[PDB]
């Protein structure tokens, strides 16, 4: 249903206010919320109905040390949203110590957008995996709607700290937030630093402004993954029912993101899903394959062709899975957006769980094993003794992700019923 | 040649225009086209 956004982190709050004004040219309104002349569709899953047809979007910013509220203040989306819902460290410990004192205003600012809202269905998260603010508050944020709030949804669009081993503090943390996320998210979608940098380098001449494209990106992702619920279709439209679809197996609950544009500036259906399946169309980073995949495909686009293109990928073997059920490729379409400023109008998606994503997850397994045996890089910060005092807590998280690799392995296999 | 189908065809054309504009008169000005998808749009689960 509706979903509000908890961005945290620098580049979390960055493609949070790029998410925004991308909402912003994305509907017919206005920089202060009026609606247009351009502009019956919905306007409900992130815009309260305000008082002068003021689609004031719901959203919470938090972070440590402000950085980007400044320029938050300084443009024309001061005068969209903030009626008062902005809020103001370099570690995974000292961020989870701060946010242990200053839990109940920030559980108020939770319970107050709660309140705001007119349909809780769940809390949709905007976040990068060490940030630097975001790490450690962002999973004791994790922990705290967890514990508080299981009966609703926890949504997590995410990058995680990938560069090819630069920063010698990151996969502590990372893994913790992802034994986190584990445990006290229900829904991750993951993307990568290596993957968008080597992507927009492919598709772009840059290489040092990083941030600002993977804001593009990530913003593009995630109205595309919303686009059925913003705009009305006609399947699952509430978020339990489209996730519902796109998690096969109750641990793995990483999904791949593709998208068939790497830049938006004809084609069928077959050729996209073609594009669509092979992973250096996709934004993510031995006998790997998918267990259940789902595609959603929105432009210009032909039913019968939606038919003729399932027909042919799932019988040409491109859709690879051996599942311990019949999980399987899943067809879905959506209605393009009326008034996009962007041209041509054809974009395809998808969402899909891979068993690849462990290789992945198996490097940070690597590294936090690498810096724990060479002992310069744990650092023997004083917060990281106050959060745990035989660091077993970091052990703890291995043996979680040990576990979900092993389950990977078997959701490879016909039985579930036996995983390491 | 001998027939009364010689007769009909300054006829047939104005007869087959009538049906045309009857045709065209549901479509553009009762708006049948849209009277489909808007039975779609409930009893198919369309909404």
């Amino acid at each position: 249903r509706e979903i509000i956004t908890l961005q945290l982190g620098q580049c979390g709050n960055q493609i949070g206010f790029e998410f925004w004004k991308q909402l912003c040219a994305e509907h017919g309104i206005s920089p202060e919320g009026i609606v247009e002349e351009f502009a019956t569709d919905r306007k409900d899953v992130f815009f309260y109905q305000a008082d002068d047809e003021h689609y004031i979007p719901r959203a919470v910013l938090l972070d440590l040390e402000p950085r980007v509220i400044h320029s938050i203040l300084n443009s024309p989306y001061a005068k969209l949203y903030n009626p008062e819902n902005i809020y103001l460290g370099n570690n995974w410990a000292s961020g989870f110590s701060q946010g242990e004192k200053i839990h109940e205003d920030i559980f108020d600012i939770i319970d107050r957008e709660a309140d705001g809202s007119d349909s809780l269905e769940g809390f949709v998260l905007c976040h990068s995996i060490a940030g630097g603010t975001g790490s450690g508050l962002g999973s004791y944020l994790l922990e705290r709607l967890n514990d508080r709030y299981p009966k609703k949804l926890v949504q997590t669009y995410s990058v995680f700290p990938n560069q090819d081993e630069d920063v010698v503090v990151q996969p502590y943390n990372s893994l913790l937030t992802l034994k986190r996320l584990t445990q006290n998210a229900d829904c991750v979608v993951v993307l990568d630093n290596t993957a968008l940098n080597r992507i927009a380098t492919d598709r772009l001449h840059i290489q040092n402004p990083s941030f600002s494209q993977i804001n593009q990106l990530v913003s593009t992702i995630m109205s595309a993954s919303t686009t059925t619920l913003r705009y009305p279709g006609y399947m699952n439209n509430d978020l339990i029912g489209l996730i519902a679809s796109l998690i096969p197996t109750p641990r793995l609950h990483f999904l791949m993101t593709g998208y068939t544009p790497l830049t938006t500036d004809k084609t069928t259906v077959l050729d996209v899903m073609r594009r669509l399946l092979q992973p250096k169309n996709v934004m993510v980073s031995t006998n790997h394959c998918y267990i259940a995949i789902l595609n959603i495909i929105q432009g210009e686009v032909d039913p019968t062709q939606v038919h003729k293109s399932l027909q042919r990928i799932r019988e040409r073997k491109l859709a690879n899975f051996i599942p311990w059920g019949p999980a399987s490729i899943q067809v879905a379409l959506s209605r393009k957006s009326p008034y996009l400023p962007s041209a041509h109008r054809v974009s395809g998606l998808m969402m899909a769980n891979h068993t690849s994503i462990s290789s992945l997850f198996e490097r940070t397994c690597r590294q936090y094993d690498k810096l724990r045996k060479r002992e310069a890089f744990l650092e023997q910060f004083r917060k990281e003794d106050m959060f745990k005092d035989n660091f077993d807590e970091m052990d703890t998280s291995r043996e979680i992700v040990q576990q979900l690799i092993d389950e990977y392995h078997a959701a490879t296999r016909p039985d579930y019923i036996s995983w390491g | 040649v001998l027939m009364k189908r010689s007769i009909t065809a300054p006829l047939a054309a104005h007869i087959s225009l009538v049906n045309k504009a009857a045709v065209d008169y549901f479509f553009v000005e009762l708006h049948l086209e849209a009277h489909y998808e808007a039975l779609r749009h409930f009893l198919l689960m369309e909404d």
